[PDB]
């Protein structure tokens, strides 16, 4: 019942990235060093690259939770500039007022 | 004419363990409205005087966080809207308290903390040197 | 021209409320805020979750009290509590108000995991600030 | 001019000084004992008479926070010490 | 007949002591609750049961005293015995805090007030009600239906007996904060203003009646007009 399929695909991505977060963390530690042998680091480069694509955190997009807008999103409220203003202009956001100086 | 002939009071047992000491008790309340803080100050100061507590009040400088957004849904870059959140502060510096007195005063004012008002309570406790620190072992 | 939260003038036969008659540039000069919490204060957290709860509450109450709300809600948070203050009309019977107060207070307590209390203030008719 | 308590009484039961020292505390109450304790919590049942009592009821149930506020309430990390 | 039942009950008691079984508060309460049917005869046996409870150091709860007053109470005009009993019970109960022991502990106050109303004794009702305010004993008054009945017999006895200047202080405190009055209470209050020649308050007793749902009570409107005219 999400806004659109683009939103639904990001929900799945955030779920798969939460399951492999530890497995990816432990493998990257091996790659991010000059201590272990190159032979071992080469095997970890193939193990983390064989994990599903949607497990990668860079493929996540901070969309608006009300409209699924990919751009123009405020991270503190997780809303788009259009929805944020609609609530702020009606006095529904605590403390938010218009600036004049 | 109708009044409870006898009243029941909550039991306050005295423990054998010693009580905690507090050199200072700093209470920092935030808010978007200044009169709500001027009114909470009057309540917290008067509640300290009746309990026999030393209190000092000062007003830290405010903070204003601003940000701008596009006015239109499409194009018209030049035209934008600017917003702000104003955070006002009020610090209540108490001194020379005990664990029990602070436990009571804080509960009294924390419960009556009005809407839109947060609090950061910094507690400065007095301790004594541990046993291992008295003399060296080597 | 600017349009946000403005009720356009008309012949003079349209009644409006106080909050509905003032535009966004009066929100801290002649109006207050309909929701009051600490999320949007400096150094505070969880301002995004408090907003989704507010959006849902205003809709839950609009469809749970259909045709009864005289003016917008006023949400208040004091620690764990969540106080909903509403102005309602006097058409509905009090028997049905007490049912909905207990049904909403309970359903919302189990949904948001917080003690919820609802305060009604009945008015005979929708208060009118002026006619546009 | 005679008090009711003073006078003849039934002498079937001998006066008891003390009760049994240790009962079957390990044994759990039966259904008859769990439902009879629910009838003794109803005699004193009354509607909330004031605002303070509502807060007291909630606090006992666990819905309302216990003051003064402790940010670590209900969170002990398995009783782990700093050296772990 | 009671004489046969009394012998029967004593057998179970003798078996209870013959099997190393100790009685509890409930054991004695059932006896008193059962003896209610024999109003007249069980009067003296009842006290013997009470004395027994004190012997084994079993503190009578509110339910115990409830089963006694109901038994002694009987639809009689003299009520000589009932009067002496209640006076002694109060002196024992005076200045005490109670805890829930028997499910019927709540039914005490409703009965005790009924006794005072039948006896038309106001000095005793101040002790029964003064015992209900000590500590947290106000929680034993009981459900709504028991609460309305208690405050009716109580307030109806106030208007009849005490001065009018004090009767109006009880009418401002109880109503509506405690109970909502019934058409009869408004009448009894009207018959007290007449006795005190303070008929200037009648225009106010009618306002409050409409606010309590007695706007269309035939009997009430037929007694307010006669008094004024
Ligand atoms: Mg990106
Ligand atoms: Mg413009």
């Amino acid at each position: 019942h999400y806004v659109d399929w683009r939103m639904w695909r990001d929900v799945k991505r955030r779920k798969m990235a939460y399951e492999y977060a530890d497995e990816r963390l432990r493998i990257n530690s091996l790659r991010k060093n000059t201590i272990l042998p190159k032979i071992l680091q080469d095997v970890a480069d193939e193990e983390i690259a064989a994990l599903p694509r949607d497990s990668c955190p860079v493929r996540i997009r901070n969309r608006c939770v009300m409209t699924s807008r990919p751009r123009g999103v405020k991270r503190r409220w997780r809303l788009s500039r259009i929805v944020f203003r609609h609530l702020a202009d009606h006095g529904q956001l605590s403390g938010i007022q218009r600036a004049t100086w | 004419v109708d009044v409870p002939k006898d009243l029941t009071k909550p039991v306050v047992t005295i423990s054998d363990e010693p009580d905690i000491l507090y050199k200072r008790l700093s209470v920092l309340v935030k808010g978007h409205d200044k009169a709500v803080l001027d009114s909470y100050e009057y309540f917290a100061v008067l509640a300290a005087k009746e309990l026999g507590i030393s209190i000092k009040v000062h007003e830290p400088p405010r903070k204003i966080e601003r940000f701008t957004l596009l006015q239109s849904v499409h194009i018209y870059k030049k035209h934008r809207v600017q917003y702000e959140m104003r955070t006002l502060y009020r610090c209540l510096e108490l001194e020379h308290l005990t664990g029990s007195t602070a436990d009571v005063y804080l509960e009294y004012i924390q419960r009556n903390l009005p809407e839109g008002v947060a609090m950061e309570v910094t507690k400065t406790q007095l301790e004594q040197l541990p046993e291992h620190i008295k003399e060296p072992i080597w | 021209k600017n349009r946000a939260a403005r009720v356009r003038v008309s012949k003079g036969d349209k009644p409006v409320t106080y909050e509905e008659a003032h535009a966004p540039h009066y929100i801290a000069h002649r109006k207050g805020w309909l929701s009051l919490h600490t999320g949007n204060l400096d150094g505070e957290d969880h301002a995004a979750e408090r907003t989704v709860e507010d959006v849902f509450l205003r809709k839950f109450m609009w469809g749970t009290f259909p045709g009864c709300l005289a003016d917008q809600l006023v949400l208040k948070r004091r620690g764990n509590q969540l106080e909903i203050c509403a102005v309602v009309l006097r058409q509905l019977s009090p028997h049905k108000y007490y049912f909905l107060v207990g049904y909403s207070e309970t359903l919302l307590s189990y949904f948001y995991k917080c003690p919820v209390r609802l305060h009604l203030q009945t008015v005979p008719s929708k208060v009118v600030y002026k006619y546009l | 001019r005679k008090n009711i308590f003073t006078g003849k009484r039934l002498n079937i039961f001998d006066m008891m000084a003390v009760t049994k020292e240790a009962p079957e505390t390990d044994t759990s109450p039966s259904l008859w004992d769990v439902e009879f304790a629910k009838q003794l919590a109803t005699v004193n049942e009354q509607p909330l008479q004031n605002g303070f009592e509502e807060l007291i009821q909630w606090t006992k149930e666990g819905k309302l926070w216990e003051f003064p506020i402790n940010n670590e309430a209900g969170f002990d990390d398995d009783g782990s010490e700093f050296h772990e | 007949k009671f004489e046969e039942k009394w012998s029967k009950i004593l057998e179970l008691l003798r078996h209870m002591v013959a099997q190393k079984v100790k009685p509890n508060l409930q054991t004695f309460n059932t006896i008193l609750k059962c003896l209610r049917r024999f109003h007249v005869f069980a009067r003296s046996p009842a006290l013997q049961v009470l004395r027994e409870m004190k012997a084994i150091g079993i503190e009578p709860s509110l339910a115990t005293y409830h089963h006694i007053i109901r038994l002694f109470d009987q639809p009689g005009d003299p009520l000589k015995r009932s009067s002496f009993i209640i006076y002694d019970i109060m002196n024992e109960l005076m200045g005490k805090r109670f805890s829930p022991k028997d499910p019927d502990d709540d039914k005490f106050f409703q009965s005790a007030m009924s006794i005072c109303s039948s006896l038309r004794d106001l000095e005793l009702a101040y002790q029964v009600h003064g015992l209900l305010k000590t500590g947290d004993n106000w929680k034993f008054i009981g459900p709504d239906q028991h609460r309305n009945f208690y405050y009716s017999k109580f307030f109806d006895l106030i208007c009849l007996m005490e001065q009018i200047d004090v009767t109006l202080k009880w009418y401002e405190d109880l109503i509506p904060s405690a109970y909502f009055p019934h058409s009869q209470t408004m009448i009894h209050l009207l018959q007290a203003l007449d006795v005190a020649n303070r008929l200037e308050v009648i225009p106010k007793i009618w306002k409050d009646s409409k606010e309590y749902g007695h706007t269309f009570r035939s009997d009430l409107r037929e007694e307010i007009l006669m008094l004024m005219a």
